[PDB]
């Protein structure tokens, strides 16, 4: 028949074939990840290889269809997703070289290790060696050591590779009709044909940067506070008007200032929102953690966990004997088979984490109706965003009281609202500038705008200008610090984390609005809500099926990314901060350094 | 002689479902009235006895059972087994994960996904000829040619709407 | 010295003297209205005669000042406010007859009593006897009785007097260079010399009728809906297409449909916005009610009540023994002496009233800065409007919770909201037509477009036509139903209620805008909003010193009044009504009647 | 001999204010330090002691007390009692509703509302001549002729700024 009609039939045949290969592959991936056997790591490949090799075969066949000559959004969507020419647009030499790079970088990072200069006997791997230093050490020089070792070894190493990586990856992008690789990535946010719901690879940067402006005041203060705080922690090493020594930031990069809480706590007298002990004091097992989580979702209107979930999930470490990987993940294998892998400890951070993960699972369930190629979050940001909303409503003292882990006598006083909001901003708000800047550099580095002989001289041109952070020791183009951060030297889009962060704060607002919630936004608990779930399930049932703009509209009532709600969450902290900073300096001079000359 | 249909060791594929003729028999249906070993049992006729029959057997995916009923949308009901509009008796189903599925993958069960026009109530198609959306002979590898018959893939760890269900459809005239 | 200079000293002399007489007059008037003794009724007159006699003395004396020959707006106003003629423009024989009328009428009304036809022992006085019947009886005939007896006795009586009242009062007006007494009253709204701020006595009618047209759609529905509802209440007595029986409107005239609530409530299963019972169940006294409203004003930035207020006001009927008039009034006796006179019942209707009354008192206070002759609302409508703005914020479910009359848990949803809106309409939207219609008939019976032999014939035409109300029995020209309402037979301008209701929402819009408020106007509560409080005061303190058009432009930005805001406050109820009425005839027939059947 | 001033059974009207000379005395002033019985106590000088004076007595309206200080606007400070610009001691005032006010109305207290020119600091004027804004003799009935001295009218029910306040002004030299 037509070209449209011919296409339906192709996509159809594809689905049913993909479903079988895809499932076989997950089942493989999983078994390996729950049971690290050699025979398993063998099949984890086989199945993943057929899958990937079938994907190619299909993509290149899917190429024989003009989607421009197709007027049925749904079909266009899947067809075009499948029209993933990918690295197959390069010559066989490029494509193999590239994979070697992508791999080599991946390897170096995971395998990298630095050794004690005056005790070369013992070396540390980033995890958990260096990491635990960057997270716990109050020693300026020990912290400096790790920080500088890591970037000077496994950093300088990824430099050469990264340069070539950029070239090879750019050609790939150019050949597929993108301005650059940056343009490629920004692609994820694009929308064509719907009106008002249309969105462009350009209009990302535009929105991203505009949204970020209205974040400076909140951050500048957050900054201002922690600085004074850090001045006491490392007296003499910091300047009241200067940037923050990058190695004094809580982790190997300062991606999150989370670990600064210990020494930036507003009122160290106040006690606990940490039911870590309230759980242990109640003989809570991995079963209760999740059964509870289920109940949560059930309350707002969503379904039980499929019996499959209970029969198939791994919730507690099998210990030794049968060892496994421990990263918490939500598995959507296919053939309506969901499950979670999590080495469940009895931390509140895990009871919370249970929720974030099962958020995912519920999302995975909700869109199982959609055709195979549309089952996934509206964008990279949506899926994590839904994860967090859950984490959020459960962490409220109110919900904890509702459960009965928190003594139904706790007085939620004005000051406890602050230690909470600060421990929050330290993670949620801390990471925003950091995250923006990083993709600001990449984005520019992929448009030649940042010449090779200015890569590092430019990292920190923005590490100071944007983030308010400095290098404790100076770096020339021999270094490649950005590549010492996972996502960078592992080829992952990173802006995802900004839009995610932003998104979630609209979701929560719009849901606490519908959940009819009175007090401050951060005190909100969508449990026992229903009309809230409904408003949520409306965008959960689509995944990639409609433009995110619509999906997002379904829950908030607006077509775009809004920072306002994020700010509302932190408005009570912001006011306090401003007053705190009464006599401290707000802002930073770029020119100051912890090394001088 | 009904327990020689539901209880028979193997079952057909929907694309080639088996009709068993039963005449001059007398049975109680009571063997069926009392059954929690039964996921579905919608009787588009009644639920009484006269001790007088057609028994069509086959296997479908969970979320496919929904189609073994009059006026149902398609794919399974469109190209494999199409119940009649009013005319009816009973549709009976039951999960068989241990019997028809394996943790490793069981793909013995077939079903037809492409065709030229829907089947008439109670029609059958055993054809197995490479298919092109506009008639014409077909010779795969060739493009726009597909084999009409596809495999189910009943893994035991799958979701309920993805597990094997044996279905028996009784008819009265 | 000049001519203007001579004037300055004259007015100064006036102030110091007037304040001394005006006060003794008010203190007399008070002691009477709170204690109806015979020695009291005496001095009430005396001081009030010395006052009015001194005013006359002064008026003719002010007459000797050319205000045309004066260029200081402030002075011109007061001088010319004093260049008044009043009823002194008539002859002695008329000016006594008139006062005798005005007194006879006033008396008849307050002393009227109907007695049970089949029981000439018991009699009831309008308040609280008839009134209670009209506000509570579900009995068609009992309500028919009251309604008809009142108009039959105390009505047929006022008839002659009113006819003469019309004459002598017309003369009074004409002799003062007015068209009729109607023109006189429409005088209040006039302004000359300012450009764009000028307003003519005719431009009122024009604006009023115009503005009113835009209310019809909304009122017709209200009507349509309460009709249906009333059909269930009074099965068989109403026509699906006919007007509403006057005796079934919740009070003695239908001035307000407020009491219809109990039997027209949209969602009875919801938790009642009539906190009347909540108040009763919580043992609230008159004290709590007033101390409660004071706190409200305090919260927006206004002052407590003068300790004098609390020692002098009369807040609960002394009962029998020492008898007093009950109409709720807000007294500005002078010499900074304020008080309220109200026989506070523990109703909700009365708690709202407390605020409207206390509203006036705040306005009285706010312009005690002004010279004696300028202490007064911008126009007649302003003071009532200020009262109502208060009455508005206080009656929202939001405020209700804040107070404690509504469960802290209360879940404000679309059904409660319609309940609250439907109620607010019964009062606010209900009077609009009633009041417009009343004043039209009156205005007409002044320009004498209505002859003595149709006086009623025409009134009921306008009830049927404008208000969609019909009289249950026929009324020949012996009747004088308009005078059955205090305001008429007690000689009071009435359009104020209409104009007032418009300003109400105009102010409310801009006040909530000033209070940085969320969404729907009807949901706004200006409590705790110094910003909003402050704004109102800035127009409050201007007394009559400003032309109402300007002062109204200071707050809302409008040379004139506008019906738009009102219409928005009611949009939800408008669209919800529109639906409800889908199975009803909307509108009426001037032809149906319960008597001509 | 202070308790002989504030405690004097009666007090004068502002236009006719009373000056009492106090010399060759010793007083602790602490009779004045130790007082909440005192609504106004501004001392445009000090608040210590030298065990050493002129007391000025008179009555005014609440809202008129704000004029018993230097640099003040008018009417009372203009035509009755003008305190000297810098030159100053203390100004003391206290509410007297129960004493100089009556529910029936109390008008004994006078004040000059008209005049030809401001008083100098500590000036006085007991005059009572019909006033006209352009000099010229006066004889009311006649128009534009007013009597300078008007009555206060102190009612017990009135607002605070309309209640009587006895005021004593101490001066040093
Ligand atoms: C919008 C539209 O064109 N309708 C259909 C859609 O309902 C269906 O799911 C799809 C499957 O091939 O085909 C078309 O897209
Ligand atoms: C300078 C001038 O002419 N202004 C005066 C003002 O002082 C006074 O308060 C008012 C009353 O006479 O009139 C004018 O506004
Ligand atoms: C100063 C003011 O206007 N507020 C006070 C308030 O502080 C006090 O506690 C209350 C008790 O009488 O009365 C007043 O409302
Ligand atoms: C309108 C309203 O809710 N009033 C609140 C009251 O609830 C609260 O006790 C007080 C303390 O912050 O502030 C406000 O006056
Ligand atoms: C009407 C009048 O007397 N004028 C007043 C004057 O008393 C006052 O001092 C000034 C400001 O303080 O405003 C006016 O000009
Ligand atoms: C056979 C076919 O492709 N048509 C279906 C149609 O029955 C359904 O109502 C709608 C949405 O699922 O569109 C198609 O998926
Ligand atoms: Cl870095
Ligand atoms: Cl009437
Ligand atoms: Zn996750
Ligand atoms: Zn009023």
């Amino acid at each position: 028949s037509t070209t449209e009609e011919l296409a339906k039939t192709f996509l159809e045949t594809f689905n049913y074939e993909a479903q079988e290969l895809s499932y076989q592959s997950s089942v493989a991936s999983w078994n390996y990840n729950t049971n690290i056997t050699e025979e398993n790591v063998q099949n984890m490949n086989n199945a993943g290889d057929k899958w990937s090799a079938f994907l190619k075969e299909q993509s290149t066949l899917a190429q024989m269809y003009p989607l421009q000559e197709i007027q049925n959004l749904t079909v266009k969507l899947q067809l075009q997703a499948l029209q993933q020419n990918g690295s197959s647009v390069l010559s066989e030499d490029k494509s193999k070289r590239l994979n070697t790079i992508l791999n080599t970088m991946s390897t170096i990072y995971s395998t990298g290790k630095v050794c004690n200069p005056d005790n070369p006997q013992e070396c540390l791997l980033l995890e958990p060696g260096l990491n635990e230093i960057m997270a716990n050490s109050l020693d300026y020089n020990e912290r400096l050591w790790a920080w500088e070792s890591w970037r000077s070894e496994v950093g300088k190493q990824l430099r050469p590779l990264y340069e070539e990586y950029v070239v090879l990856k750019n050609e790939m992008a150019r050949a597929n009709h993108y301005e650059d690789y940056g343009d490629y990535w920004r692609g994820d946010y694009e929308v064509n044909g719907v009106d008002g719901y249309d969105y462009s690879r350009g209009q990302l940067i535009e929105d991203v940067e505009h949204t970020f402006e209205e974040i400076k005041p909140l951050y500048e203060h957050l900054h201002a506070y922690v600085r004074a705080k850090l001045m006491n922690a490392y007296p003499s090493y910091i300047s009241p008007i200067g940037c923050l020594p990058a190695h004094l930031l809580g982790d190997m990069w300062g991606r999150f200032w989370t670990n600064l809480y210990s020494l930036t706590v507003p009122f160290g007298q106040k006690p606990n929102i940490d039911v870590t002990d309230a759980m242990v004091d109640q003989a809570w097992d991995a079963q209760r953690i999740f059964k509870e989580a289920e109940k949560f979702f059930v309350s707002v209107g969503l379904p039980n966990m499929t019996q499959g979930f209970w029969e198939n999930s791994m919730l507690t470490d099998p210990g030794n004997v049968q060892k496994a990987v421990c990263h918490p993940t939500a598995w959507d294998l296919g053939k309506g088979d969901f499950r979670i892998l999590m080495c469940t400890k009895v931390t509140m951070d895990d009871f919370l984490t249970a929720h974030h993960e099962m958020g995912h699972i519920q999302y995975d369930m909700a869109y199982a109706a959609q055709p195979f190629l549309l089952r996934n979050g509206a964008n990279e940001g949506f899926h994590e965003a839904v994860g967090e909303i859950m984490s959020l409503s459960a962490a409220t003292p109110k919900h904890l009281k509702s459960i009965g882990l928190l003594s139904p006598d706790f007085q939620e006083d004005n000051e406890t609202e602050i230690n909470f909001l600060l421990k929050q901003a330290l993670t949620i708000v801390g990471t925003l500038p950091f995250t923006y800047m990083l993709e600001k550099w990449r984005w520019m580095v992929f448009k030649g705008e940042i010449p090779k002989d200015q890569w590092m001289k430019k990292w920190w041109e923005m590490k100071r200008e944007i983030v308010g952070v400095v290098e404790p020791v100076p770096h020339d183009e021999t270094y490649c610090d950005p590549a010492s951060l996972f996502h960078v030297s592992n080829d992952y889009s990173f802006i995802r984390y900004y839009t995610r962060t932003l998104y979630q704060f609209q979701f929560q607002e719009a849901l606490c609005q519908a959940a009819k919630h009175e007090g401050p936004l951060h005190k909100c608990d969508i449990s026992n809500s229903t009309e809230a779930g409904q408003k949520l399930f409306n965008m959960l049932r689509l995944g990639k099926s409609e433009p995110w703009t619509l999906a997002l509209e379904n829950v908030v009532g607006a077509k775009n990314m809004n920072v306002r709600p994020l700010l509302n969450y932190f408005e009570p902290l912001f006011t306090w901060l401003k007053d705190q900073n009464k006599n401290s300096f707000v802002g930073w001079s770029t020119d100051w350094s912890p090394y001088a000359d | 002689p009904f327990g020689e249909v539901f209880n028979a060791t193997k079952f057909p594929s929907v694309y080639a479902w088996e009709r068993k003729k039963i005449s001059n028999c007398v049975a109680d249906y009571s063997v069926l009235y009392n059954s929690t070993f039964f996921s579905t049992f919608k009787c588009y006729g009644v639920s009484a006895t006269k001790l007088n029959v057609y028994a069509d057997s086959f296997v479908v995916k969970g979320d496919d059972v929904r189609q073994i009923a009059p006026g149902q949308t398609g794919v399974i009901a469109d190209y494999n087994y199409k119940l009649p509009d009013d005319f009816m008796g009973c549709v009976l189903a039951w999960n068989t994960r241990n019997i028809d599925a394996t943790s490793t993958g069981n793909y013995n069960y077939k079903y037809r996904y492409l065709r030229h026009g829907k089947l008439r109530p109670f029609e059958r198609d055993i054809s197995n000829v490479p298919f092109s959306p506009d008639g014409k002979p077909c010779t795969p590898p060739a493009l726009n040619c597909y084999w009409p018959l596809k495999d189910y893939g009943f893994y035991t760890t799958s979701g309920i709407g993805y597990q094997p269900y044996r279905v028996v459809v009784l008819s009265f005239e």
